[PDB]
RNA sequence: UGGAUGGAACGAAAAA
RNA sequence: GGUGAAAUUCUUGGAUUUAUUGAAGACUAACUACUGCGAAAGCAUUUGCCAAGGACGUUUUCAUUAAUCAAGAACGAAAGUUAGGGGAUCGAAGAUGAUCAGAUACCGUCGUAGUCUUAACCAUAAACUAUGCCGACUAGGGAUCGGGUGGUGUUUUUUUAAUGACCCACUCGGCACCUUACGAGAAAUCAAAGUCUUUGGGUUCUGGGGGGAGUAUGGUCGCAAGGCUGAAACUUAAAGGAAUUG
């Protein structure tokens, strides 16, 4: 059960039917220069660190 | 939908790649490169003789690989397998064609498209159908924004293209023609023949399609692969 | 009363226009009345371009295009967040955005 | 009700009256 | 120096097909579809499903010996949508990230010259 | 240089 | 495979998929636009044959031979009928799976008649520009199609000529478009829906509150569905058009 540590670099905005989810552009601690866009449940700012059960999934961006 | 089978068997394991071996495809002399690719088939058992399964196969390869230069980027080429010579199965020409993305980029609105086809026959009893395509050009100092043809220039241009294709194929066998089309001299002729009618930028020819084959005559094919 | 000068199409002097089929609901609609759009889009993305470019042979290959024309019925066009509506006098405006 | 279906109903009613009249002559 | 295969992604709606074949195309290798790696009947075209299948087929490719692949994307075509599905695009990025090499991508969606008839009736699909 | 369709929802006595 | 989500359906007798061929029928994509032709319906692959047509050019001919039309006549979308052929795709009826209180409806899978063609019929449409035809006059702007004229204009041929394709100017005939309203209108709007109380260029057709009713009856055409002409008794104070505020 490997995991991945990823660093938030820029928040996009709220998303979801009820505004309880946040879109963030997060950047991996290891093997840098790769940025992915993921959804976050709870309160979050920039510069936080997330742990991911998997890395290969890019959430549906609304822009 | 993994568990969706109500019934898997109307009435009521072996790895297949341990039985399969590779083969190297060879192109005729009229190409800068000769090494095309590699292909898989089963054991040529006493009941199959896999050379039979290879006899009527067709492989599509981009021309840019065959010539090295990237200007022939789109330019698909179709090659037909004909003879198996010790893991170096041989191929000859079967058809040329354009790539959809290019073909669609050819056609834009606010200009006139001109198309023509022909069913000429070669000296080698080969029966070929060749297609040609053209679009009108707005010259420098153009002010009007559409630049259409007058439907009689189109008739003349199509007549010229039709006759010139025949006069370029009659007498020619096949390979000269292949080496005429690799440097695209045919379309080079078109504007020289039509510049007194209408501009006609961008006169790439089209796909070419084969229709009828004569008897095999192994020796001619062997001549291409020295 | 009359709502548009062309009455919703571009037919003046024809009578019949040889209709086509909507791409979404397959409703029949005259060609000129249709709401044709041109969809030119690069094949992959604006995101995975870096991945494919580095993980591909032929450096700086082509990244070619893709071209589809779309035809929507009036109802589908409105329902798919396109040109939806405009105000009374603003409807006369012809130019694109 | 819609005019087209009015016309269709009337057409049927006329057809029925026609045949019932032809039943006697 | 290199070994090529041919991808032939079928990027339809409601499902996604990935199977690599020999350069001739008569011999196929490791046909896996998104619908056999999930149990939803609604996610058969989901990008996650297509990505996960693409990793599987890439595994078979790598263990057989194909290292690079030529790409042929195609939609349903004919009289149908003619636009690529959602998961096929994700699958392409998946198998590309899996380790193989990519060259000469083309679109081969079957487009007609004004074919017979689109289903749905004159007045269209009403919903 | 982007991108989503997306379930069900009948009726309201007469006059002012 | 299908949807919002599923199911009917097909799959170890190998479905969906991939390659090489072959057959059948339908269509003529992208080029395709406030562009063209036709009396209207309508007409989009190439080439050949047959006849037809508008506009332009004209110091050619006849000489008023003309405009509109009761009666009468040709053409006339789709659907439909009769008899052959063809019969891929789609698909009224129908069979089936869903949703729902019910759902013989919308949604899904099949599926006869039909969709195509030959020989005949039928003669209707929101057949719409809801604006009859001919003739004259009245405000400005550009663009476009066909033809003709002028210009040391550009490009290409053979620097060069004639051509051709463009540029500038002009004109005739078209499909229209942009601004304004002297003018018209109840208004929406209109270069005609203007030159109408300061009421008259020529001419055909239609209407007199809403229903009953395009019904009944009588003629006439058709094998049939139906078409053309077309009432009355009785009932009712409002129906209706365009705009304003909610
Ligand atoms: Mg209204
Ligand atoms: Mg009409
Ligand atoms: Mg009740
Ligand atoms: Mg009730
Ligand atoms: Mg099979
Ligand atoms: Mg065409
Ligand atoms: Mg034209
Ligand atoms: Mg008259
Ligand atoms: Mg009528
Ligand atoms: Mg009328
Ligand atoms: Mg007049
Ligand atoms: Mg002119
Ligand atoms: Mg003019
Ligand atoms: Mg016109
Ligand atoms: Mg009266
Ligand atoms: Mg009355
Ligand atoms: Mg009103």
């Amino acid at each position: 059960t490997p995991v991945t540590l990823a660093k938030v670099i820029k928040v996009l905005g709220r998303t979801g039917s009820r505004g309880g989810v946040t879109q963030v552009r997060v950047e991996f601690l290891e093997d840098t220069s790769r940025t992915i866009v993921r959804n976050v449940k709870g309160p979050v700012r920039e510069n936080d660190i997330l742990v991911l059960m998997e890395s290969e999934r890019e959430a549906r961006r609304l822009r | 939908a993994v568990g969706k089978n109500k019934r898997l068997s109307k009435g009521k394991v072996v790895d297949p790649f341990t039985r399969k071996e590779w083969f190297d495809i060879k192109a005729p002399s009229t190409f800068e490169n000769r090494n095309v690719g590699k292909t898989l088939v089963n054991k040529s058992t006493g009941l199959k003789s896999a050379s039979d399964a290879l006899k009527g196969r067709v492989v599509e390869v981009c021309l840019a690989d065959l010539q090295g230069s990237e200007d022939h980027s789109f330019r698909k080429i179709k090659l037909r397998v004909d003879e198996v010579q010790g893991k170096n199965l041989l191929t000859n020409f079967h058809g040329m064609d354009f790539t959809t993305d290019k073909l669609r980029s050819m056609v834009r609105k606010w200009q006139t498209l001109i198309e023509a086809n022909v069913t000429v026959k070669t000296s080698d009893d080969y029966v070929l159908r060749i297609f040609a395509i053209a679009f009108t050009r707005k010259q420098a100092n153009q002010v009007k924004r559409h630049s259409y043809a007058q439907s009689s220039h189109i008739r003349a241009i199509r007549k010229v293209i039709s006759e010139i294709l025949t006069k370029e194929v009659q007498g020619s066998t096949l390979a000269q023609l292949t080496s005429k089309l690799i440097p695209e001299v045919i379309n080079k002729e078109i504007e020289n023949a039509t510049k007194d009618i209408f501009p006609l930028q961008n006169i790439h020819v089209r796909k070419v399609k084969l229709l009828k084959q004569p008897k095999f005559d192994v020796g001619a094919l062997m001549a291409l692969h020295g | 009363p009359k709502k548009r000068a062309s009455n919703g199409r571009n037919k003046k002097g024809r009578g019949h226009v040889k209709p086509v089929r909507c791409v979404n609901c397959s409703k029949s609609i005259p060609k000129d009345k249709a709401i044709k759009r041109m969809a030119i889009r690069n094949i992959v993305e604006a995101a995975a371009v870096r991945d494919l470019s580095e993980a591909s042979v032929y450096p700086e290959y082509a990244l070619p295009k893709t071209y589809n024309k779309l035809h929507y019925c009036v109802s589908c066009a409105i329902h798919a967040r396109i040109v939806r509506v405009r105000s009374r006098e603003d409807r006369k405006n012809r130019a694109p955005p | 009700m819609r005019a087209k279906w009015r016309k269709k109903r009337t057409r049927r009613l006329k057809r029925k009256r026609r045949k019932v009249r032809a039943r006697s002559k | 120096s290199q070994v090529f295969g041919v991808a032939r992604i079928y990027a339809s709606f409601n499902d996604t097909f990935v199977h690599v074949t020999d350069l001739s195309g008569k011999e196929t290798i490791a046909r896996v579809t998104g619908g056999m790696k999930v149990k939803a009947d609604r996610d058969e075209s989901s990008p996650y499903a297509a990505m996960l299948a693409a990793q599987d087929v890439a595994a078979k490719c790598k263990e057989v010996g194909i290292t690079a692949v030529h790409v042929k994307i195609r939609a349903t075509g004919g009289t149908r949508t003619k636009t690529p599905g959602p998961g096929g695009q994700a699958a392409l990025r998946a198998l590309a990230r899996s380790g193989l090499r990519i060259g000469r991508i083309e679109d081969v969606t079957p487009v007609p010259s004004d074919s017979t008839r689109k289903k749905g009736g004159r007045r269209g699909r009403r919903l």
